[PDB]
């Protein structure tokens, strides 16, 4: 019943984000969520004292008639102080990210019980908007723990464990992970023999009020050369570039006796045998990237990014590094239309993220703003959202990834 | 009466002291007149020596009227009171508007007066009238409604009003009403004595706050001359545009015309500024003289044709589709048309920004349509169902290949020429045959051929692109060129049609013309 006390860090004052078009659809779907949500008096109306504003968007839930209110929380997080999640923070087991399969479950509502601290409540504001502006917009701000704070998921920590350590004790070979709103729940146990523990936890969870990972299979998609039967002028040229540029990450490898057959204007196309002095370079460079550069670890300082490379018919290609050039994790995504395509390979990519660091990263998308701001609340349906930007890929680095 | 909604200053800050210039003794007694009739009806209330604060008051005479009026500075006051969510900034497009049968609008009398103000703020209102005599009194009071003038009082006011109309449009959903600053425009498919009815109910409903309202005999009704355009409750159409017929322009003129001719464009289709647009080179004063081009001429003929017929948008009828139609008007000029019932106008629209040095129709015409969806997304709430002319074909194409991602919405195929295409491919793979330019500001073949040049005045980009297009120049109809710039690459393997660079543009002329070519980057030493 009581609240704590939460402040924004200092100086900081509080969010007044745009609120990007919403179709009439999302608006409708808004309207009568917000509408039920004030009856149980979890949010309320504000008044024009309130100059704050979180932006609001409605998306659909996997295997669901109902739609979910997503409030894009990321600017008032970013502005919110940080909690004592040191000592007993969690923080993350390492475990995780190998237990065999993972369920991934949506215990935003739980927040609902937890009561908001009354001088905090100002910088939940958002708005529903209203189509070509013909009236104000329905303004809000929550009462209760909001979906999508960062400071929802700690204040109710404490709780959390508490109707957790039960089943923890119960179910010890089960690794159980709480993230914003989201609960990754890992096991090695048989598929069905792990739905049913999962369902275990779904009514233990009922008892106070649907993914499927599997991250023991997951792997670092290295970097490939090509192997041919002849090798033509032009293949040896883009092979050589494409060495050249890898060069720089491991050091050992040479182009010299590659280099040496491009020697000369030759005709793109004209056959070139490998001499058998160069054949073993290919061999050697061939043998370095068989596996990731050596001392490539995770800083938890450090921002973790991501970029994401179209690599065409439905196919793209990723990498997770915090210090350019050296990737802790690199993957691929195959299969709709580009946007789609895209935003699941975001959302599946953060989630590992989430899985294997604990953290999302921020994404560097091959799109272009409008596009993605229309768009990608379509095929959403994550609970949290990466921070993005969006970029022009140049030409070759699509070409050394494949 | 309305509820009060509480207002504080920012913080740190205190409220504001100002020292009350000098007055007329003429002005002081004026005032004091107009200070008792507010302090009487209880807007403003005389408060004591405890009070520190202070704005000065003015008086002026109603514009080409002979009579005082009081007129307070909070500009102070305003600098130290908090940021409000504040008022719309983005009004209602016509085209967005659904006919109503009956529309009226009403100017809302002493509306910020009509409403309260937080007491805990009511202080910081405070203000002074100088007394005459040397050593009198000099009475201070402060505000109790919402000042004229004051920050957060067209918020507030708004604010108010919203909950004060919720009942009403509670039970009159067939009734529509819009909040426009000190204006209420109402419009209702109901009949017209049942309307002027509710006109009535709500007149009423608002005095119940004291909200006081324009009489029938002298309110206001269609044609409403709304923002620009000229509206009437069945359709709509932009404030008749007069082209002065000048015989000397100068760049305002100019300037001012060409603006004047965009506004159209969001309805009256066809209308063009290019030409007019490139009599504003190297202009160097804003009042220097242009003498008109034959085709700056021909253009301002031909839109005076357009302007000449008054045209019509006709409003959304929810119950149709959208329907949104692309052309091309010309390089880097498309037109776009959204109609519900086969021409019906609801609106009209240009697009010529180029994004990007480089770009080709496909690219271009892809972002022509983000454009109007996001448009249409605000003014209709839905992406409307597109009409272009180019094939899925030629479209889904150059989709996968470029590697940026896109996205359009559901969309038709529409000959009507000219069609959007690619003039140009590179080979997937080197050509088997086809001599081979090692370019680098000159090339050297593997048929012997060189072309070492030199020049002046270039970039170092610019070097690059030139010698592909050297090799492109002297090559026959299939060509390889292998090249270190990764810019010229990036460039070119974008497949560009259009570009402000000319020799990009040559470039591209070679290319289109060449019959098989094949463009390949090698490292740099
Ligand atoms: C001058 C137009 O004022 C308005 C602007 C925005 N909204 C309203 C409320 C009702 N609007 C709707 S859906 N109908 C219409 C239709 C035609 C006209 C005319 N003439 C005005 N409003 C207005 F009446």
């Amino acid at each position: 019943i009581e609240t704590v006390p939460v402040k924004l860090k200092p100086g900081m004052d509080g969010p007044k984000v745009k609120q990007w078009p919403l179709t009439e659809e999302k608006i409708k779907a808004l309207v009568e969520i917000c509408t039920e949500m004030e009856k149980e008096g979890k949010i309320s109306k504000i008044g024009p004292e309130n100059p704050y504003n979180t932006p609001v968007f409605a998306i659909k839930k996997k295997d669901s008639t109902k739609w979910r209110k997503l409030v894009d929380f990321r600017e008032l997080n970013k502005r919110t102080q940080d909690f004592w999640e040191v000592q007993l923070g969690i923080p993350h087991p390492a475990g995780l990210k190998k237990k065999k399969s993972v369920t991934v479950l949506d215990v935003g509502d739980a927040y609902f019980s937890v009561p908001l601290d009354e001088d905090f409540r100002k910088y939940t504001a958002f708005t529903i908007p209203s189509i070509n502006n013909e009236t104000p917009g329905i303004r809000y701000q929550y009462n209760v723990l909001p979906q999508g704070w960062k400071g929802s998921p700690a204040i109710f920590q404490s709780s959390m464990t508490k109707i957790l350590e039960p089943f923890r004790k119960q179910n010890p070979d089960i690794v159980i992970y709480q993230y914003m709103d989201d609960l990754y729940v890992g096991s090695d146990l048989e598929i069905g023999q792990h739905r049913t523990k999962i369902e275990e936890l779904r009514q233990h969870l009922l008892r106070w009020g649907g993914y499927e990972l599997h991250p023991d299979k997951w792997t670092v998609q290295p970097i490939v050369l090509p192997e041919k039967d002849s090798w033509t002028v032009n293949d040896i040229q883009k092979l050589v570039g494409k060495l050249n540029w890898a060069s720089q990450i491991y050091p050992g490898i040479k182009v010299r006796q590659l280099c040496k057959l491009l020697r000369g204007t030759k005709a793109l196309t004209e056959v070139i045998p490998l001499t058998e002095e160069a054949e073993l370079e290919l061999a050697e460079n061939r043998e370095i990237l068989k596996e990731p550069v050596h001392g490539v670890y995770y800083d938890p300082s450090k921002d973790l990014i991501a970029e994401i490379q179209k690599q065409g018919q439905g196919q793209w290609t990723y990498q997770i590094y915090q210090e350019p050039f050296k990737n802790l994790k690199t993957g691929k995504y195959a299969r709709t239309n580009d946007v789609k395509q895209l935003t699941e390979a975001v959302q599946k990519i953060t989630t590992e993220s989430i899985v294997i660091w604990g953290k999302t990263p921020k994404f560097k998308l091959p799109i272009q703003k409008e596009t993605w701001e229309t768009w990608w609340t379509e095929y959403w349906q994550a609970t949290w959202i990466p921070e993005w930007e969006f970029v022009n890929t140049p030409p070759l680095v699509k070409l050394w990834y494949q | 009466p309305i509820e009060t909604v509480p207002v504080k200053l920012k913080p740190g800050m205190d409220g504001p002291k100002v020292k009350q210039w000098p007055l007329t003794e003429e002005k002081i007694k004026a005032l004091v007149e107009i200070c008792t009739e507010m302090e009487k009806e209880g807007k403003i209330s005389k408060i004591g020596p405890e009070n520190p604060y202070n704005t000065p008051v003015f008086a002026i005479k109603k514009k080409d009227s002979t009579k005082w009026r009081k007129l307070v500075d909070f500009r102070e006051l305003n600098k130290r009171t908090q940021d409000f969510w504040e008022v719309q900034l983005g009004i209602p497009h016509p085209a967005g508007l659904k006919k109503k049968k009956s529309v009226t609008v009403l100017d809302v009398g002493d509306a910020y007066f009509s409403v309260p103000l937080d007491e805990d703020f009511r202080k910081y209102t405070a203000f002074t009238i100088p007394s005459i005599n040397n050593e009198t009194p000099g009475i201070r009071y402060q505000y109790n409604v919402l000042p004229q003038g004051w920050k957060g009082s067209p918020a507030i006011f708004q604010s108010s009003m919203t909950k004060i109309l919720e009942p009403f449009r509670k039970q009159n959903p067939d009734i529509v009403i819009y909040q426009y600053m000190d204006d209420l425009y109402v419009g209702s498919d109901l009949e017209i004595g049942q309307h002027r009815t509710k006109i009535e109910e709500l007149r009423q409903h608002l005095l119940r706050w004291g909200l006081t309202t324009p009489d029938k005999k002298h309110q206001k009704e269609p044609p409403f001359l709304w923002m620009g355009y000229e509206l009437h409750p069945d359709k709509w159409t932009v404030q008749p545009i007069v082209l002065p017929e000048k015989d000397s322009w100068t760049v305002n003129d100019i300037q001012k015309l060409v603006g004047k001719l965009n506004w159209a464009s969001q309805i009256y289709p066809g209308i063009k500024v290019r030409q007019l647009c490139k009599l504003l080179r190297g202009t160097k004063a804003l009042t220097e003289v242009i003498p008109l081009t034959e085709e700056a001429e021909l253009e301002l003929a031909e839109n005076r044709e357009i302007l000449k017929e008054p045209v019509h948008g006709v409003y959304y009828d929810p119950s149709k589709d959208l329907i949104a139609e692309i052309q091309k008007q010309g390089q880097g000029q498309w037109t776009y048309q959204i109609y519900q019932e086969p021409f019906k106008n609801l609106k009209t629209g240009k697009y010529a920004r180029m994004r990007g040095a480089h770009t080709n129709d496909v690219k271009q015409l892809t972002e022509a349509v983000q454009k109007i969806t996001t448009e249409s997304i605000v003014i209709w709430g839905k992406t409307p169902k597109f009409k272009l002319p180019i094939q899925k074909e030629t479209w889904e194409t150059w989709w996968t290949e470029y590697w940026q991602a896109t996205w359009i919405p559901e969309w038709e195929f529409v000959n009507t020429p000219p069609l959007v295409k690619l003039w140009y491919q590179l080979e997937k793979e080197p050509i088997v045959g086809a001599e081979t330019f090692y370019v680098d500001a000159g090339y050297v073949t593997n048929r012997g051929r060189q072309k070492v040049v030199t020049l002046t005045d270039t970039t170092n980009q610019k070097t690059e692109l030139q010698a592909i297009y050297l090799a492109l120049q002297d090559s026959g109809l299939e060509v390889n060129i292998v090249t270190d710039s990764q810019y010229a690459l990036g460039i070119i393997q974008a497949q560009p049609d259009q570009s402000e660079s000319e020799l990009v543009n040559q470039i591209i002329e070679q290319l289109i013309k060449k019959e098989k070519v094949y463009l390949a980057w090698v490292p740099a030493h």
